[PDB]
Order: C-alpha cells, then sequence, then structure tokens
RNA sequence: CUGAUG
RNA sequence: UACACAACCAUGCAAGAAGAGACAAGUCGUAACAAGGUAAGCAUACUGGAAAGUGUGCUUGGAUUACC
RNA sequence: UAACUAAGCUGUAAAAAGCCCUAGUUAAAAUAAAAUAACCCACGAAAGUGACUCUAAUAAUCCUGACACACGAUAGCUAGGACCCAAACUGGGAUUAGAUACCCCACUAUGCCUAGCCCUAAACCCAAAUAGUUACAUAACAAAACUAUUCGCCAGAGUA
C-alpha cells in the first residue's frame, strides 16, 4: 500500500453505508487509482462533536482505504470527498507501512559534557 | 562601561533626527537645488561630447531624458 | 523537451526479467504513472547519460557531473515556472547554474572535444565571464548610447564626405 | 522478490467485479488496531476479552 | 502609592 | 574660411540658515550609573519644551538569590 | 448572533473613569494565533522555522574568494482584501508642585492574505572561512592556548 484514506462517514443505515462506500471507491477508481483493500474500523463515538455540511455530527463510521495512486490526483480526490455531505472528515495520508521500521538502537548512554570552562582557580 | 559610548551615539542620533524633523523642508529644497545642478551638469557633459567630436547639433532621435528628476 | 511515457517501467523494475509477462494491473503500478518526481528525475538522468556521454559507468567524470546537474537545473526551472516567490529553490537554481558553469570552464580547459560535444548536445551556450563587473546605471547607459550614436553619425558623415570627394576627383580628372 | 510479492497482492485487489463483494465483506468483517503495552515490553490486545 | 536637587 | 565663444571651475565677500566645540557660576526637569526608584540598549514609527515615553522584533554590555 | 437568570460588569495597593445593547450558562459562523509534548536541539547559507495532511524539494566527486548576482527578522510605504484579539497615536480616569510616563478604559495606523517596494538590528555566539594540534604557554575577565593559505577591516578621543 502507498497511500491511505481515512474516511469518516455519517452514522447511517447499512445499505446507505454500502452505497456511500461504493460511490467513493468508484470515484477513486475513476480518478486513476486501484484499491488494494478496505477495512471498517467500526462505528465508534466521535472524540468531539464535528460540524460539517451544516450538520452536528456526534458519531461516525471509520474506514481505512489502502491503495496506490499517482501524485496528481491526491488533490482531486480530496476536493471530491470534501463536497460529500455523507463524509464528515476525509484524510489522505501516506500509508504507515512504506516507512520501514528502522532499528530502534536503544537508550545510548550520554555522559556529562566536560571541558565547558577553563581551569582557573576560583 | 560601553553603555557610555552607546548612550553618546544614541543622543547624537536623536539630536540628528530632531534637527532633520525641524529643518525637513529646507533639506528638500536643498536636495532639489542640488539635483537640478546635477541634471544641468549631466546635460552639459553630454552636449560637450558631440561638439568635441565634430557634430554641430545633437544626433537625430536624441531626447536626453531626466534621470535625476524622476518623480516618486 | 523530454516526455517520459507513463508506462516507462522505471529503472528499479526494468533490468529484471519477467516484466512483460505480468498483467497490466502490475505493470501500471511498476511503471512511472504511480511514481513520484524523483523517479522521473532518475529516468531523465539515465536517458540523458546513455545518449550524451560515452562511458556511463564513469560517474566521477566532469562530463557526467555536468549532466547530473543539468537535470537538476531543468527540474528546478520546472519548479520555478509554477512557484514564483519560492526564494530557496531560486537560490538553489542560481547556484547550481554557477556550479555547472564552473565545471564547464574546467572541462573546456581540460578536454576541448568533450566540452564542445557536451555544449552542442545540452544546448548550454558557454559564455565567457566579462571582466570589469559593474552595475550599469542610468547615467552610464545614457552616456554609452550617446557615444555610440555620435560615433555612428561621425563615421556616416565622414563616409559621405569621402564619397563626395571621390566624385569631385572623378569629375575633375575627366574634364 | 519484490515483483513476485506484488504479483501475489494483485490477486486480492478490488475491481469493478469485486466491488460489491468487498463492500459487504468489509461491512461484516470489522478490524481493530488497538493494542497496549506493558512496562516489561509486551503487547496485549483487547480481543481476548 | 509617591518623594526633585546639591 | 564656418561656428560655440565665460558656459565650467578656482579664489574672497555676501544679506542670511543650521550645526559642532570650548568657555568657573543661570533658568526648567532628573534621563542613565543601585531591579537609579518604570531594568537597560539596537532597528524602526509616532508624540512631547527638554532629557525622553510608548508600540513591534532583537541582545544582556542585569538579576530571578540556585537540594528554593 | 439567539434563549434563561441578576442589577450589576470590567477595572487597581486603594479608586475613579468606561459599560449598564451589562454579566453568567447553553449553542455559534468569519478572522488572528498555533497549550503539554520541548529536561527535545533538528532543519536551513543567514534572517528564520516546531496545529495536521498532500505535491515539489533542500547545489557542488564538496578550498578561499568581491564593489557582480541572489536572499535578508520586526518596523516603514503603495494598491486591493480581512479585522476576533493586542495596540503606535489620540481622548479620558488616577498619582505628583507639574506627568503631555510608568497604573486603568475606549479607539486608530499596524500586527493578518496577494502583488510591488524599502534592505535596517545588540543581523551578538560581539569569537571570519578552509584542514588540523594539546607542543611552548594563565596581562585581567570572559568561551583555554594555537598552527598553514586566504579574504575584509583597524593609525588617540570628541567632532562623526
Ligand atoms: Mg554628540
Ligand atoms: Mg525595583
Ligand atoms: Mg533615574
Ligand atoms: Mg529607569
Ligand atoms: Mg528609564
Ligand atoms: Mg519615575
Ligand atoms: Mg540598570
Ligand atoms: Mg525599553
Ligand atoms: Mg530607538
Ligand atoms: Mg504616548
Ligand atoms: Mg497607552
Ligand atoms: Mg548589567
Ligand atoms: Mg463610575
Ligand atoms: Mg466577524
Ligand atoms: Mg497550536
Ligand atoms: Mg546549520
Ligand atoms: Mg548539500
Ligand atoms: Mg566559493
Ligand atoms: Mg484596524
Ligand atoms: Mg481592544
Ligand atoms: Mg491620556
Ligand atoms: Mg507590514
Ligand atoms: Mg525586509
Ligand atoms: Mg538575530
Ligand atoms: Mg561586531
Ligand atoms: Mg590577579
Ligand atoms: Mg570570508
Ligand atoms: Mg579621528
Amino acid at each position: 500500500p502507498r497511500y491511505e484514506l481515512a474516511l469518516i462517514l455519517k452514522a447511517m443505515q447499512r445499505p446507505e453505508t454500502a452505497a456511500a462506500l461504493k460511490r467513493t471507491l468508484e470515484a477513486l477508481m475513476d480518478r486513476g487509482a486501484v484499491v488494494r483493500n478496505l477495512e471498517n474500523l467500526g462505528e465508534r463515538m466521535l472524540p468531539y462533536k464535528i460540524s460539517a455540511h451544516n450538520q452536528r455530527h456526534s458519531r461516525g463510521g471509520y474506514f481505512l482505504v489502502d491503495f496506490y495512486a499517482p501524485a496528481t490526483t491526491v488533490e482531486s480526490m480530496m476536493e471530491h470527498l470534501s463536497r460529500d455531505i455523507d463524509v464528515i472528515r476525509p484524510n489522505i495520508v501516506k500509508h504507515p507501512l512504506t516507512q520501514e521500521v528502522k532499528e530502534c538502537e536503544g537508550i545510548v548512554p550520554v555522559p556529562l559534557e566536560e571541558k565547558l570552562y577553563s581551569t582557573k582557580k576560583r | 562601561k560601553n553603555i557610555l559610548k552607546i548612550r553618546r551615539r544614541k543622543m547624537n542620533h536623536h539630536k540628528y533626527r530632531k534637527l532633520v524633523k525641524r529643518t525637513r523642508f529646507l533639506r528638500r529644497k536643498v536636495r532639489e537645488g542640488r539635483l537640478r545642478q546635477k541634471q544641468v551638469k549631466f546635460e552639459r557633459d553630454l552636449k560637450r561630447i558631440w561638439q568635441k567630436a565634430g557634430l554641430k547639433e545633437a544626433p537625430a532621435g536624441w531626447q536626453t531624458p531626466k534621470i535625476y528628476l524622476k518623480n516618486q | 523537451q523530454d516526455d517520459p511515457p507513463p508506462s516507462m517501467l522505471l529503472l528499479d523494475y526494468q533490468n529484471v526479467p519477467g516484466i512483460h509477462k505480468v498483467d497490466d494491473v502490475v505493470k501500471r503500478l511498476l511503471s512511472l504513472e504511480m511514481a513520484n518526481q524523483k523517479e522521473k528525475l532518475k529516468i531523465k538522468k539515465m536517458q540523458l547519460m546513455n545518449k550524451v556521454l560515452e562511458n556511463p559507468e564513469d560517474t566521477s567524470s566532469l562530463e557526467a557531473r555536468i549532466v547530473a546537474l543539468t537535470v537538476k537545473i531543468r527540474n528546478y526551472e520546472e519548479h520555478m515556472q509554477k512557484h514564483r516567490k519560492d526564494k530557496a529553490h531560486k537560490r538553489f537554481l542560481l547556484m547550481s547554474i554557477d556550479q555547472r558553469k564552473k565545471m564547464l570552464k574546467n572541462l573546456r580547459e581540460t578536454n576541448y572535444a568533450v566540452f564542445e560535444k557536451i555544449c552542442k548536445e545540452l544546448g548550454i551556450e558557454y559564455t565567457f565571464p566579462p571582466p570589469y563587473h559593474r552595475k550599469a546605471h542610468r547615467r552610464w547607459v545614457t552616456k554609452k548610447a550617446l557615444c555610440t550614436q555620435v560615433f555612428r553619425e561621425v563615421q556616416k558623415l565622414k563616409k559621405q564626405k569621402r564619397a563626395l570627394r571621390a566624385a569631385a576627383v572623378a569629375a575633375h580628372k575627366q574634364g | 522478490q519484490e515483483v513476485l510479492q506484488l504479483q501475489e497482492e494483485a490477486k486480492t485487489f478490488i475491481t469493478r467485479e469485486n466491488l460489491e463483494a468487498r463492500v459487504e465483506e468489509a461491512l461484516d468483517s470489522p478490524k481493530s488496531y488497538n493494542w497496549a503495552i506493558t512496562r516489561e515490553g509486551l503487547v496485549v490486545r483487547p480481543q481476548q476479552k
């Protein structure tokens, strides 16, 4: 996976969520991207009341879309997702797997710095 | 210590600023009078060129614009 | 201008066998379409070093460094054409141009044939640094224009006088 | 090896045919990424409850 | 809270 | 023979304008040297008889007394 | 900006002035700025930068080197836009013999965005760059004393 779409859909019914995800993935496939997988993180309580599309959202369904897309459609996908009233807050980031987990060496013992003052007798 | 000379330069600059504020327009008159003579000297130095080169009048298509009298 | 195709199959996945046997869904992800700008930079650098240079393995050569900096200069120009107020990239470009010109001077002083071929292939017009670097102000520009026009008028009137004298001599030698 | 691994991932991609299947699959198979840690350096997952 | 000079 | 021919400078004077300096003593305030009694100073802008005051950034050529 | 409650709210060592279209709670756009993380010291040539995400990208197979070129915080100017909040100036209320100041309230330019200028700082880490040494060696303090090639400066102070 290259990119990652965190989608926050409005709390709605099962066929409505299905159609919303269908049209979102259809738009992402029309914009020139192949969808790898889709993961539903469950309908949880929002940490804060989000106000979007003149609506006070208290809950929201979280979705995770990992895919590959060119660098020229990231803004177009965001502009398409922003105007959707069923989308509360969309986010397009890099997938955390493309950053290889470098070797966490550990707590390197750092000594106390010396030679900071002259040897003059006080 | 060094604040002596610092405050000395501060007082001198403050007095200079006050003098400029008190005699602002006289300084502008002097500046205009100097720029006028500057443009006149430039015009005469240009006119001397073709006269020492042999030309009686100025070359064709020569206007000699004002480079010092440019408005803000 | 160079136009890398979207299905270029970038160098990281080009020399390995079995690249044309996979399907289009895999080729399109292993191509330049889903790639970033650094991949296009690498592709342009490879395609320029394979056609302009003679030994692409000798990267430590001045002729190779000039091409590697020319690619970056053209990329920075492409960036400037979109971003006007970008000062850091503008300084990068203006200093990379000076470094490329210094290496061009060194190449011209070392090997004339390679320098002349690099210039003809890359379109870089090597200019000689004009001595007496001065800021041309309005007074100097006006006086130089006046002196040039005076010189032209003086030589024109002298040519006309010489023509009139030649005609008067030809009319006097005949009768 | 990277090309061969990507070839296997192309088998489970979402397409026009698999769209209606993957939608109803993800809407019925939720996932969770919450996992805590301990002072010794071991992880725990709330899926054991 | 404020209190100038030699 | 046909043209510019005191314009350009230098030397003195000038009705006058402004500044700097020394020159025992004045008038009006206390600006800084002590957290100089509002901590200073730099760039800049405004204001005030005056030293100066204030605003925006910047340095300590000041401390915050050091298991407090 | 609307709804409930009260005649009070803000304000200093103490008050006065100001507001009583005020004050508290519940909701609420637009603008400005970006708690803790930071006991971190990274990025960038410097000024500068630490609310989140995306694209581009951070020169030199790497010496020094201008009056040339390109940048250069805040503050200032021009045109258009924005204005919660703070505030040059200004108008009031305190204190003082006086206070056109430090204290309190209101308010403007301005701080905010785009385009174009101005190119200034205690632009200080007051310690120039390039590769090194711990040899001789404490004017004083401060950040210990120094090498080889350089660039730019330094001739008492005020006048400046
Ligand atoms: Mg003086
Ligand atoms: Mg005190
Ligand atoms: Mg005092
Ligand atoms: Mg004071
Ligand atoms: Mg004071
Ligand atoms: Mg006082
Ligand atoms: Mg002091
Ligand atoms: Mg101050
Ligand atoms: Mg000042
Ligand atoms: Mg004031
Ligand atoms: Mg005030
Ligand atoms: Mg001190
Ligand atoms: Mg009252
Ligand atoms: Mg508003
Ligand atoms: Mg913040
Ligand atoms: Mg650095
Ligand atoms: Mg580098
Ligand atoms: Mg150099
Ligand atoms: Mg305003
Ligand atoms: Mg206010
Ligand atoms: Mg007042
Ligand atoms: Mg401004
Ligand atoms: Mg500036
Ligand atoms: Mg600084
Ligand atoms: Mg210095
Ligand atoms: Mg001693
Ligand atoms: Mg140097
Ligand atoms: Mg002198």
